[PDB]
């Protein structure tokens, strides 16, 4: 019964992820303890969330926990199927060993079409945004970053980078291209503000 | 229109420096100079009664400048 | 033999790092940038400020400079700073966040309007969601949450998101510490509001008479901040 | 000699310094000489995993990121320098960890980083 | 001109322990006031012994007949009426005068610390007959043993 403490401690994760990103997320399943979620639900096919986003009420995710200790094209292709077919466009797919290594770039060959994206199970175990040393990124909206580009008459290139790889641009999902604001908590003057180009 | 108003020490170091080397090259004077063989120490006097006509060019970093008069700006 | 090898060590190690970071200079916007045009950082420590002129504006000195006032005023500063600075915009600002940080004590809280509008909890509890399944993986309770949220709610006066919306940003980034009177850094003005508190609660005790006003203390301060950058 | 029974990737040893302050003298801290971060994830119930400190800057920066890889730099570069009495200004270390990590990556001040 | 005058008497010729060259301090308390000084004086010149006492008295002038000092020293002064009943005048300012701990108390007792240079004095007691010292303030010191 420890595989019930790794799925409660992925769900409460993921749930955390999908309301940092702005999905309509309730209190009970942010506040969810282990007594009531092995209450609830045993599987892991009713694990799956589809969750809605605060605007563009069609824009929804969908999280995937595939039985495969390690996912492949078939897989993929077995529920991008119910995506399709669904109507959704995004998805996420925590997986328990790694995805076969051609998986990868399969994921990255669906074009905006069907975007997916990949989470390991010991990535989803803590929360990295509520450690100490990591800040609050917040994603610019598009007529923010004109503002911010005019203010200090910037290109977009000539700003810091952050990786899209970045264990905080994979958890707050940020494609390419977006700038991110960083609210670093700063010993020296408090509340210092970054900005990164995630590429 | 939108950088700092006072003179920065290197602004006031450069601007002393070119009025010097004016006044040393038989420039008038506006300052009423009263036995002093410095062109220094007559730049700082012309600094203190501002009476400088130089045009700061304030550069940044994106070629686009601000020219600031060297009279509409706050020596400390 | 020990004092000639560390010589050697260090000065390699002093070329290595001047010769990457010969060319970062802060410029008029006040952003310490590369030769390239590169931002490195947006202020010089995280808040402008020069290590030479920042050693008495710690907690522990406005006690020297309170005492020194009229020549600190007087020989630097000048009442005339004060009369030409005007501080609205900054001290609007942080009245803003003050109040945002009274309504909201643990920030570390998950605000949101949807999560805000979590407090008919016991309300879906009680009687109403009794009675479903996990439909697409999220509750049987947590549908009637949705339901009564999403579309059954007011038009444009479902305003849960003012109870839940950011604190304002802060001032050195908006409010350009240079040419804006008491836009200082979210850790001075904190000094110096428990400061005023402990020096108002002394001249009340204090037998020599003090002609300093704590208002006319906080304009010093605050013009001593905004002079070293 | 080679042959190990079984051992957690990267770690050679751990122990309980159990003392670490005296202001909430209660704390205790489990140090360890080798790094895998995850390996450490399961324990979220024994152990804090916030306050969760490494020295090794590429570890931190492939867990946690980039603009928390700038703050181990920070905190090495000073407690290097404290361990003899000297005291570099933060403003200065600021800016060289903002300069190393500028941009994505823990970049090395050397040869190959120009 | 008299901010003070009493008859003191020398309980403790110097406890605390730091021990001075020239400079004693005087641990001494007063009598029919029940006011405490202490009091360092320079020995050399005016040596004082334990169970000693002595006529203590702080003013603001020396003229004792209203006219202010000018705070500049002439020792050729043609006014030679000054307090001079007393064998030893020192000059200083009161530079911290600081009301009792004692809260919840009617503890209105100040201490009254004055500078003679380097020599330091501290007057603790009633402050109904401490009210003529202020930060500051200018006084003299003059003494007669007895």
């Amino acid at each position: 019964e420890e595989e019930t403490y790794r799925l409660w401690k992925i769900r409460k994760t993921i749930m955390q992820l999908c309301h940092d990103r702005g999905y309509l997320v309730t209190q009970d399943e942010l506040d969810q303890t282990l007594e009531e979620f092995k209450a609830q639900s045993p599987r892991r096919t009713d694990l799956t969330v589809l969750v809605a986003h605060n605007d563009d009420p069609t824009d929804q995710m969908f999280v995937f926990f595939p039985e495969e200790p390690k996912v492949g094209i078939k897989t993929i292709k077995v529920y991008c199927q119910r995506m399709q077919e669904e109507n959704i466009t995004r998805a996420l797919i925590v997986v328990q060993q790694g995805m076969t290594p051609s998986a990868k770039q399969s994921l990255v060959d669906m074009a905006p079409k069907y975007i997916l994206e990949q989470f390991l199970q010991q990535e989803l175990l803590i929360n990295i945004t509520e450690h100490e040393l990591v800040p609050e990124h917040v994603v610019m909206t598009k007529e923010e970053v004109t503002e911010l580009l005019a203010r200090y008459k910037l290109r977009e290139n000539q700003l810091p980078r952050i990786q899209a790889g970045d264990p905080v641009a994979r958890y707050f999902g940020i494609k390419r291209g977006q700038v991110v604001k960083i609210i670093r908590p700063s010993e020296t003057a408090g509340r210092y503000i970054t900005y990164r180009l995630v590429q | 229109r939108i950088t700092t108003p006072y003179m920065t020490k290197y602004e006031r170091a450069r601007v002393l420096g070119t009025r010097a080397l004016q006044i040393a090259m038989c420039a008038p004077v506006m300052v009423e100079l009263e036995g002093e063989t410095d062109p220094l120490l007559i730049a700082m006097k012309e600094l203190k009664a501002r009476k400088i006509p130089i045009i700061i060019r304030r550069y940044l970093p994106d070629g686009s400048y601000e020219d600031w008069g060297v009279d509409e700006l706050i020596i400390t | 033999v020990d004092t000639a090898v560390k010589t050697s060590r260090s000065g390699y190690l002093q070329r290595c790092i001047i010769k990457h970071l010969e060319g970062l200079v802060v410029q008029y916007d006040l952003t310490v940038r590369d030769s390239d045009g590169s931002v490195v950082q947006f202020l010089y420590g995280e808040d402008g400020l020069d290590i030479p002129k920042t050693q008495f504006l710690q907690p522990k000195q406005f006690p020297f400079l309170a005492s020194n006032y009229e020549v600190i005023m007087k020989s630097q500063h000048l009442h005339e700073v004060l009369s030409r600075a005007d501080p609205k915009k900054a001290l609007h600002h942080f009245r803003a966040i003050k109040k945002w940080q009274s309504k909201h004590p643990n920030t570390l809280l998950r605000r949101g309007a949807f999560l805000s509008y979590s407090q008919k909890i016991q309300e879906a509890v009680k009687a109403l969601k009794l009675e479903s399944e996990n439909r697409n993986g999220r509750s049987p309770g947590t549908q009637e949450m949705l339901r009564m949220w999403y579309e059954l709610d007011e038009e444009s006066r479902r305003k849960y998101q003012k109870k839940a919306a950011a604190c304002p940003d802060p001032s050195l980034s908006v409010w350009r510490p240079d040419i804006y009177f008491a836009s200082v850094s979210e850790t001075f003005e904190t000094k110096v509001d428990d400061y005023s508190q402990e020096w108002a609660a002394q001249t009340e005790k204090s037998y020599e008479k003090s002609e300093l006003s704590l208002d006319r203390l906080r304009t010093l301060l605050q013009l001593k901040w905004q002079r070293s950058l | 000699h080679g042959a190990v029974i079984y051992a957690t990737k990267g770690i050679t040893r751990c122990l309980l310094n159990e003392t670490t302050n005296n202001k909430n003298e209660k704390e205790l801290v489990l140090n360890t000489e080798g790094i895998n971060l995850p390996e450490l994830f399961k324990y979220a119930e024994v152990l804090d995993l916030r306050r969760l400190y490494s020295n090794d800057i590429h570890a931190i920066a492939n867990t946690y990121g980039i603009e928390a890889a700038l703050r181990v730099i920070e905190k090495e570069i000073k407690d290097v320098f404290a361990v003899y009495g000297i005291a570099v200004d933060p403003r200065h270390l600021s800016l060289v960890a903002d300069y190393m990590c500028f941009e994505g990556v823990y970049k090395p001040l050397n040869r190959f980083g120009i | 001109g008299i901010l003070f005058e009493d008859i003191f008497d020398v309980k403790d010729i110097d406890p605390e322990g730091k021990k001075f060259d020239r400079v004693s301090r005087l641990h001494c308390e007063s009598e029919s006031f029940k006011m405490d000084l202490i009091l360092d004086v320079n020995i050399q010149i005016y040596p004082v012994d334990l169970g000693d006492k002595f006529r203590l008295v702080i003013a603001s002038t020396l003229y004792e007949d209203g006219t202010l000092d000018d705070g500049e020293y002439n020792p050729t002064d043609d006014r030679p009426s000054r307090a001079d009943q007393f064998e030893y005048v020192m000059y200083g300012k009161v530079y911290r005068i600081e009301g009792d701990e004692t809260s919840t108390e009617a503890a209105t007792r100040l201490s009254a610390y004055v500078s003679y240079g380097g020599l330091l004095m501290r007057l603790q007691g009633d402050a109904n007959n401490l009210h003529g010292f202020e930060v500051d303030s200018r006084v003299y010191l003059l003494m007669k043993k007895l």
